[PDB]
């Protein structure tokens, strides 16, 4: 199994192109990165028009030779970490799936399955129905629902990538001394980041990019997104992490910091999520809260 | 061969960059 | 067999002919070794081996044709260039088999991507028209230029005589009209295009071709002429016909300056004096608006259509010629060829009927003998006309002066009338400008620079690049604050139109106002429409609407509309 985004569905080319690790290793947000991918497939001996075919229909010979082709070629691109072992399951004649693909299907179903207090209640009630839309997909009798989950997973990753490139190309990351700050004031559709899990997927994209872009300055990061209906920013505090191939674990300290500023502050804020690293605050109060936060020694 | 080194350098820059 | 020749040993052709010397095994092996040694070793002055950099990009695009410049091959190992010019059909076989070795040195197992590579020659240093070809040119490499008159469909062709195929297509090439001598008809030739070269060119393009000149027996020619006369053909080897950050920064620099709209209009049609409103309308049509659609019952075009009523000799045909050279793609008189471009009409029942359908739709549909098919128009129309005989009559409304149906005047965004008015000072200004331009054009670098900068306030190369950039990049939108005022002005104009008994203003005019405001925003690279854009659009449309009316109605309109046509 390969750390490639949904290999056995869509195509081999899309598997590399949307992989969260490959983007950090080859810088796919710009053309000098994309050309490296074209160059790789040309050297590997795979015709580029076949690499884009649906992986079920891709030719049998390439399918069986792929396991050796990677051993000869990933080293030249510094990309050897793609290779690993994992668990695969199959039932009758309906074809294989790995656990890594299964969990992406389930998370996608959680995210996208189908004055202020009432709207918040409606939203939080909608998110609970998706629990049962995911629960009913753990049954082999209901593979039909699992396929829908996979179709949603692909669109979610597409929309995430199309926001990440905008953040990096417009250089919206602000490099403060103690931590890195990023705030989304507008977007193609900013509603997708109103759910916590989607926001964390975007954060995990940016964290891989920041982890590989320079050897220096492993820093905490703060990410926020506005909502036009509440006029509140949804804020999340994220740790750094060490690369895949490299020894105690680090700890997320934003919890105590957000709690202390919340205990002190004039600001209109909410803390009720299980994960205390995520908070919410009104439009005008973001800047004084972040000012008091950076003035604090708790970061 | 030294004269053809520029060719192989252009090939090796794919490894480097 | 084992021993090889030196390059100096090839200086003497030892057999009775070139082809019978190239085809010998020791000579051929020597040529192969030398070509490979050139391709692995040639450099820029900066080192930076170009062919190692081209083979690299061959795989990056999954391509099939390597391109070699003839001047490089003539700059060292000159004898190989001479042999290539004399015997291309042999030399290129050897060169192709060397190019595959060189590409596999970068990309092993590239044979699985494509089985065979073709070398394309460029910059061959001598040129013929279709006059100078003679029998001595047979089987020699030649370089030729002309216009592509006719093109066949693409077909597969059997490669070997287990089976394999390749693509095939034939093109007819004709002498360009500027090259043909006076009082003579143009000549023709026919070109064969193979695997990688099919659909490289379109009918009516002006094209440049390198290839082998070749001949064969034909029974019908011999039968009709009564002499042993062979037929000839050209087998093509190669065929020939964006911006940087610096350009973007320069565009943004000039757009940040005040009055850029006025400067763009001033740069429009430099050779023609006066007629600023016509230049304004033409600029607006060339930039255009944004198309929109609402699947709930409505759609709005981005194109802007303009009609100009011209007195005899008031510069109409010259500005159409100017637009034809300025614009990116266009048709002059066929609407298929005008797709996403500008269409030009300089004079004027089935033609009008076609235009009726074209103005109502944005796409054309037709059926014939039970067949059904569709085509796209998607274009801006600029038209001009002569007002129902020798002279326009200002005492009458527009309909009396034209041969058009009423919906035509409804659906044109902008209407304007141009007249040869009498004024001694204007006549003197025109005459001085005309004789000055006449002297400045006389056949008898610094002179050109002075001439150019006196001609226009913007260099027109930058203006054409700017228009293309703005059209491809900029997509403006309205601001919701001042639209209440626009609705009030619309209602006021309608009330005033009814009050004087005028033909009423309509939703088409309001749509045109918004579209013209978008175009004005696009002209300065602004993604927002602004109040001054709406003001200018309102002035243009209101003045155009006023010009269509009878004289008494015109006076009442301008007396009331003063707070729109002049004030705001
Ligand atoms: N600034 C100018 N103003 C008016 N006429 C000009 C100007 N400069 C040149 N001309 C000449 O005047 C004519 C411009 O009008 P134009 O419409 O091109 O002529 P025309 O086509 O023969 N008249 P028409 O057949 O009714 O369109 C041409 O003969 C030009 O050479
Ligand atoms: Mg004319």
């Amino acid at each position: 199994d390969y750390y490639l985004f949904l290999l056995r569905h869509s195509s081999l080319y899309d598997s590399f192109y949307y992989s969260n690790y490959v983007n950090a290793k080859l810088s796919l947000w710009n053309e000098n990165g994309k050309k490296r991918l074209h160059k790789m497939f040309a050297r590997m001996g795979i015709p580029l028009s076949t690499a884009q075919e649906t992986w079920l229909y891709m030719d049998h010979s390439i399918k069986r030779e792929l396991g050796i082709i990677f051993d000869k070629n990933l080293d030249r691109y510094g990309l050897q970490d793609i290779i690993r072992d994992g668990f695969v399951r199959t039932l009758g004649y309906r074809g294989s799936i790995s656990a890594s693909e299964f969990v992406e299907a389930l998370t996608a179903l959680l995210e996208v399955g189908n004055n202020s207090a009432q709207k918040l209640t409606n939203l939080r009630k909608r998110w609970v129905s998706n629990f049962w839309l995911s629960w009913d997909a753990l049954d082999d009798r209901k593979v039909e629902l699992l396929n829908r989950g996979i179709q949603l997973a692909q669109d979610l990753q597409r929309a995430i990538f199309n926001t990440g490139v905008a953040i990096l190309e417009k250089k919206l990351i602000k490099h403060l001394r103690i931590y890195r700050l990023c705030v989304l004031q507008d977007g193609p559709d900013l509603d997708l980041y109103r759910n916590p899990l989607t926001l964390l997927r975007l954060g995990n994209w940016l964290i891989e990019c920041c982890a590989e872009s320079e050897d220096k300055q492993l820093l905490p990061m703060v990410l926020a997104s506005i909502d036009e209906n509440t006029d509140t920013y949804l804020v999340a505090g994220l740790t750094p992490r060490y690369p895949r191939g490299l020894k105690k674990p680090i700890l997320n300290n934003f919890s105590m910091a957000f709690q202390q500023i919340t205990a002190e502050t004039d600001a209109k804020v909410r803390i009720d999520n299980f994960e205390s690293s995520i908070i919410e605050i009104r439009r005008e109060d973001l800047s004084p809260f972040l000012e008091k936060l950076t003035l604090s020694g708790l970061l | 061969n030294p004269k053809s080194s520029a060719f192989f350098e252009s090939m090796v820059e794919d490894i480097i960059e | 067999l084992r021993e090889e020749l030196t390059l100096e040993s090839l200086s003497n052709v030892k057999a009775n002919s070139y082809s019978e010397w190239i085809t010998q095994p020791n000579v051929s092996r020597t040529i192969a070794r030398e070509l490979k040694s050139f391709l692995l070793e040639y450099t820029d002055e900066t080192g930076r081996s170009v062919y190692g950099a081209r083979i690299r990009t061959l795989g990056e695009m999954n391509s099939e044709s390597l391109e070699v410049n003839y001047r490089h091959l003539a700059e060292s190992k000159a004898i190989l260039a001479l042999f290539l010019a004399k015997c291309p059909e042999e030399m290129l076989k050897i060169f192709d088999l060397v190019a595959m070795e060189a590409t596999e040195l970068h990309y092993p197992d590239y044979a699985r991507i494509h089985s065979e590579i073709h070398v394309r020659i460029s910059d061959f240093p001598t040129i013929y028209s279709l006059r100078e070809l003679r029998e001595s040119n047979l089987s020699s490499l030649v370089r030729v230029t002309g216009v592509v008159t006719r093109r066949t469909g693409v077909f597969p062709q059997l490669k070997y005589v287990k089976t394999v195929y390749r693509n095939y297509q034939r093109v007819t090439l004709q002498e360009a009209p500027g090259t043909v001598p006076p009082g003579r008809l143009p000549r023709h030739r026919e070109v064969i295009l193979l695997a990688d070269l099919v659909d490289v060119s379109k009918p009516g393009e002006e094209v440049e071709v390198t290839g082998i000149y070749k001949n064969n027996y034909d029974g019908n020619l011999n039968a009709k002429n009564g002499f042993p006369v062979f037929a000839t053909i050209i087998e093509a080897n190669s065929i020939k016909r964006s911006w940087t950050e610096e350009e973007e920064r320069e565009f943004r620099k000039i757009s940040r300056d005040r009055g850029i709209i006025d400067k763009i209009i001033s740069s429009m049609a430099p050779s023609i004096y006066g007629h600023r409103d016509i230049k304004t309308a033409v600029a607006c049509s060339l930039f255009g608006g944004v198309p929109k659609n609402v699947n709930g019952k409505h759609s709005i075009r981005g194109d802007i259509n303009v009609l100009l009523l011209g007195d005899p000799g008031t510069a109409k045909s010259q500005i159409l010629k100017y637009v034809e050279k300025t614009a990116h793609r266009a048709v002059f008189a066929a609407l298929v060829l005008a797709d996403k471009g500008v269409c030009l009409i300089d004079e004027f029942d089935q033609d009008r009927t076609s235009i009726h359908e074209a103005m109502e739709q944005q796409s054309i549909s037709i059926s014939k003998a039970g067949i059904v098919t569709t085509l796209q128009a998607r274009c801006s129309i600029i038209a001009a006309a002569n007002p129902n005989g020798g002279r326009y009559n200002s005492t009458l409304p527009l309909a009396q002066n034209v041969s058009l149906t009423e919906p035509i005047l409804s659906r044109f965004d902008i209407l304007c009338v141009v007249r040869d008015l009498v004024d001694e000072e204007a006549d003197e200004r025109l005459a001085t400008f005309v004789v000055d331009s006449h002297v400045r054009s006389h056949p008898e670098l610094q002179r050109q620079r002075k001439k150019e900068e006196e001609i226009s306030p913007i260099p027109q190369e930058l203006l054409m690049k700017y228009i293309h950039y703005a059209r491809t990049k900029i997509y403006p939108k309205l601001h919701q604050m001042d639209m209440d005022k626009v609705s009030r002005v619309y209602a006021d104009l309608r009330r005033e139109s009814i009050s004087t008994g005028s033909f009423p203003i309509t939703v088409r005019h309001l749509e045109s106002i918004l579209r013209i405001a978008e175009s004005f925003a696009k002209m300065r690279l602004s993604e927002f429409v602004s109040s001054y854009d709406l003001d200018r659009a309102i002035k243009v449309v209101v003045d155009s609407f006023v010009d269509a009316q009878k004289v008494s109605v015109r006076r009442q309109l301008r007396r009331s509309f003063a707070i729109y046509t002049l004030g705001h």
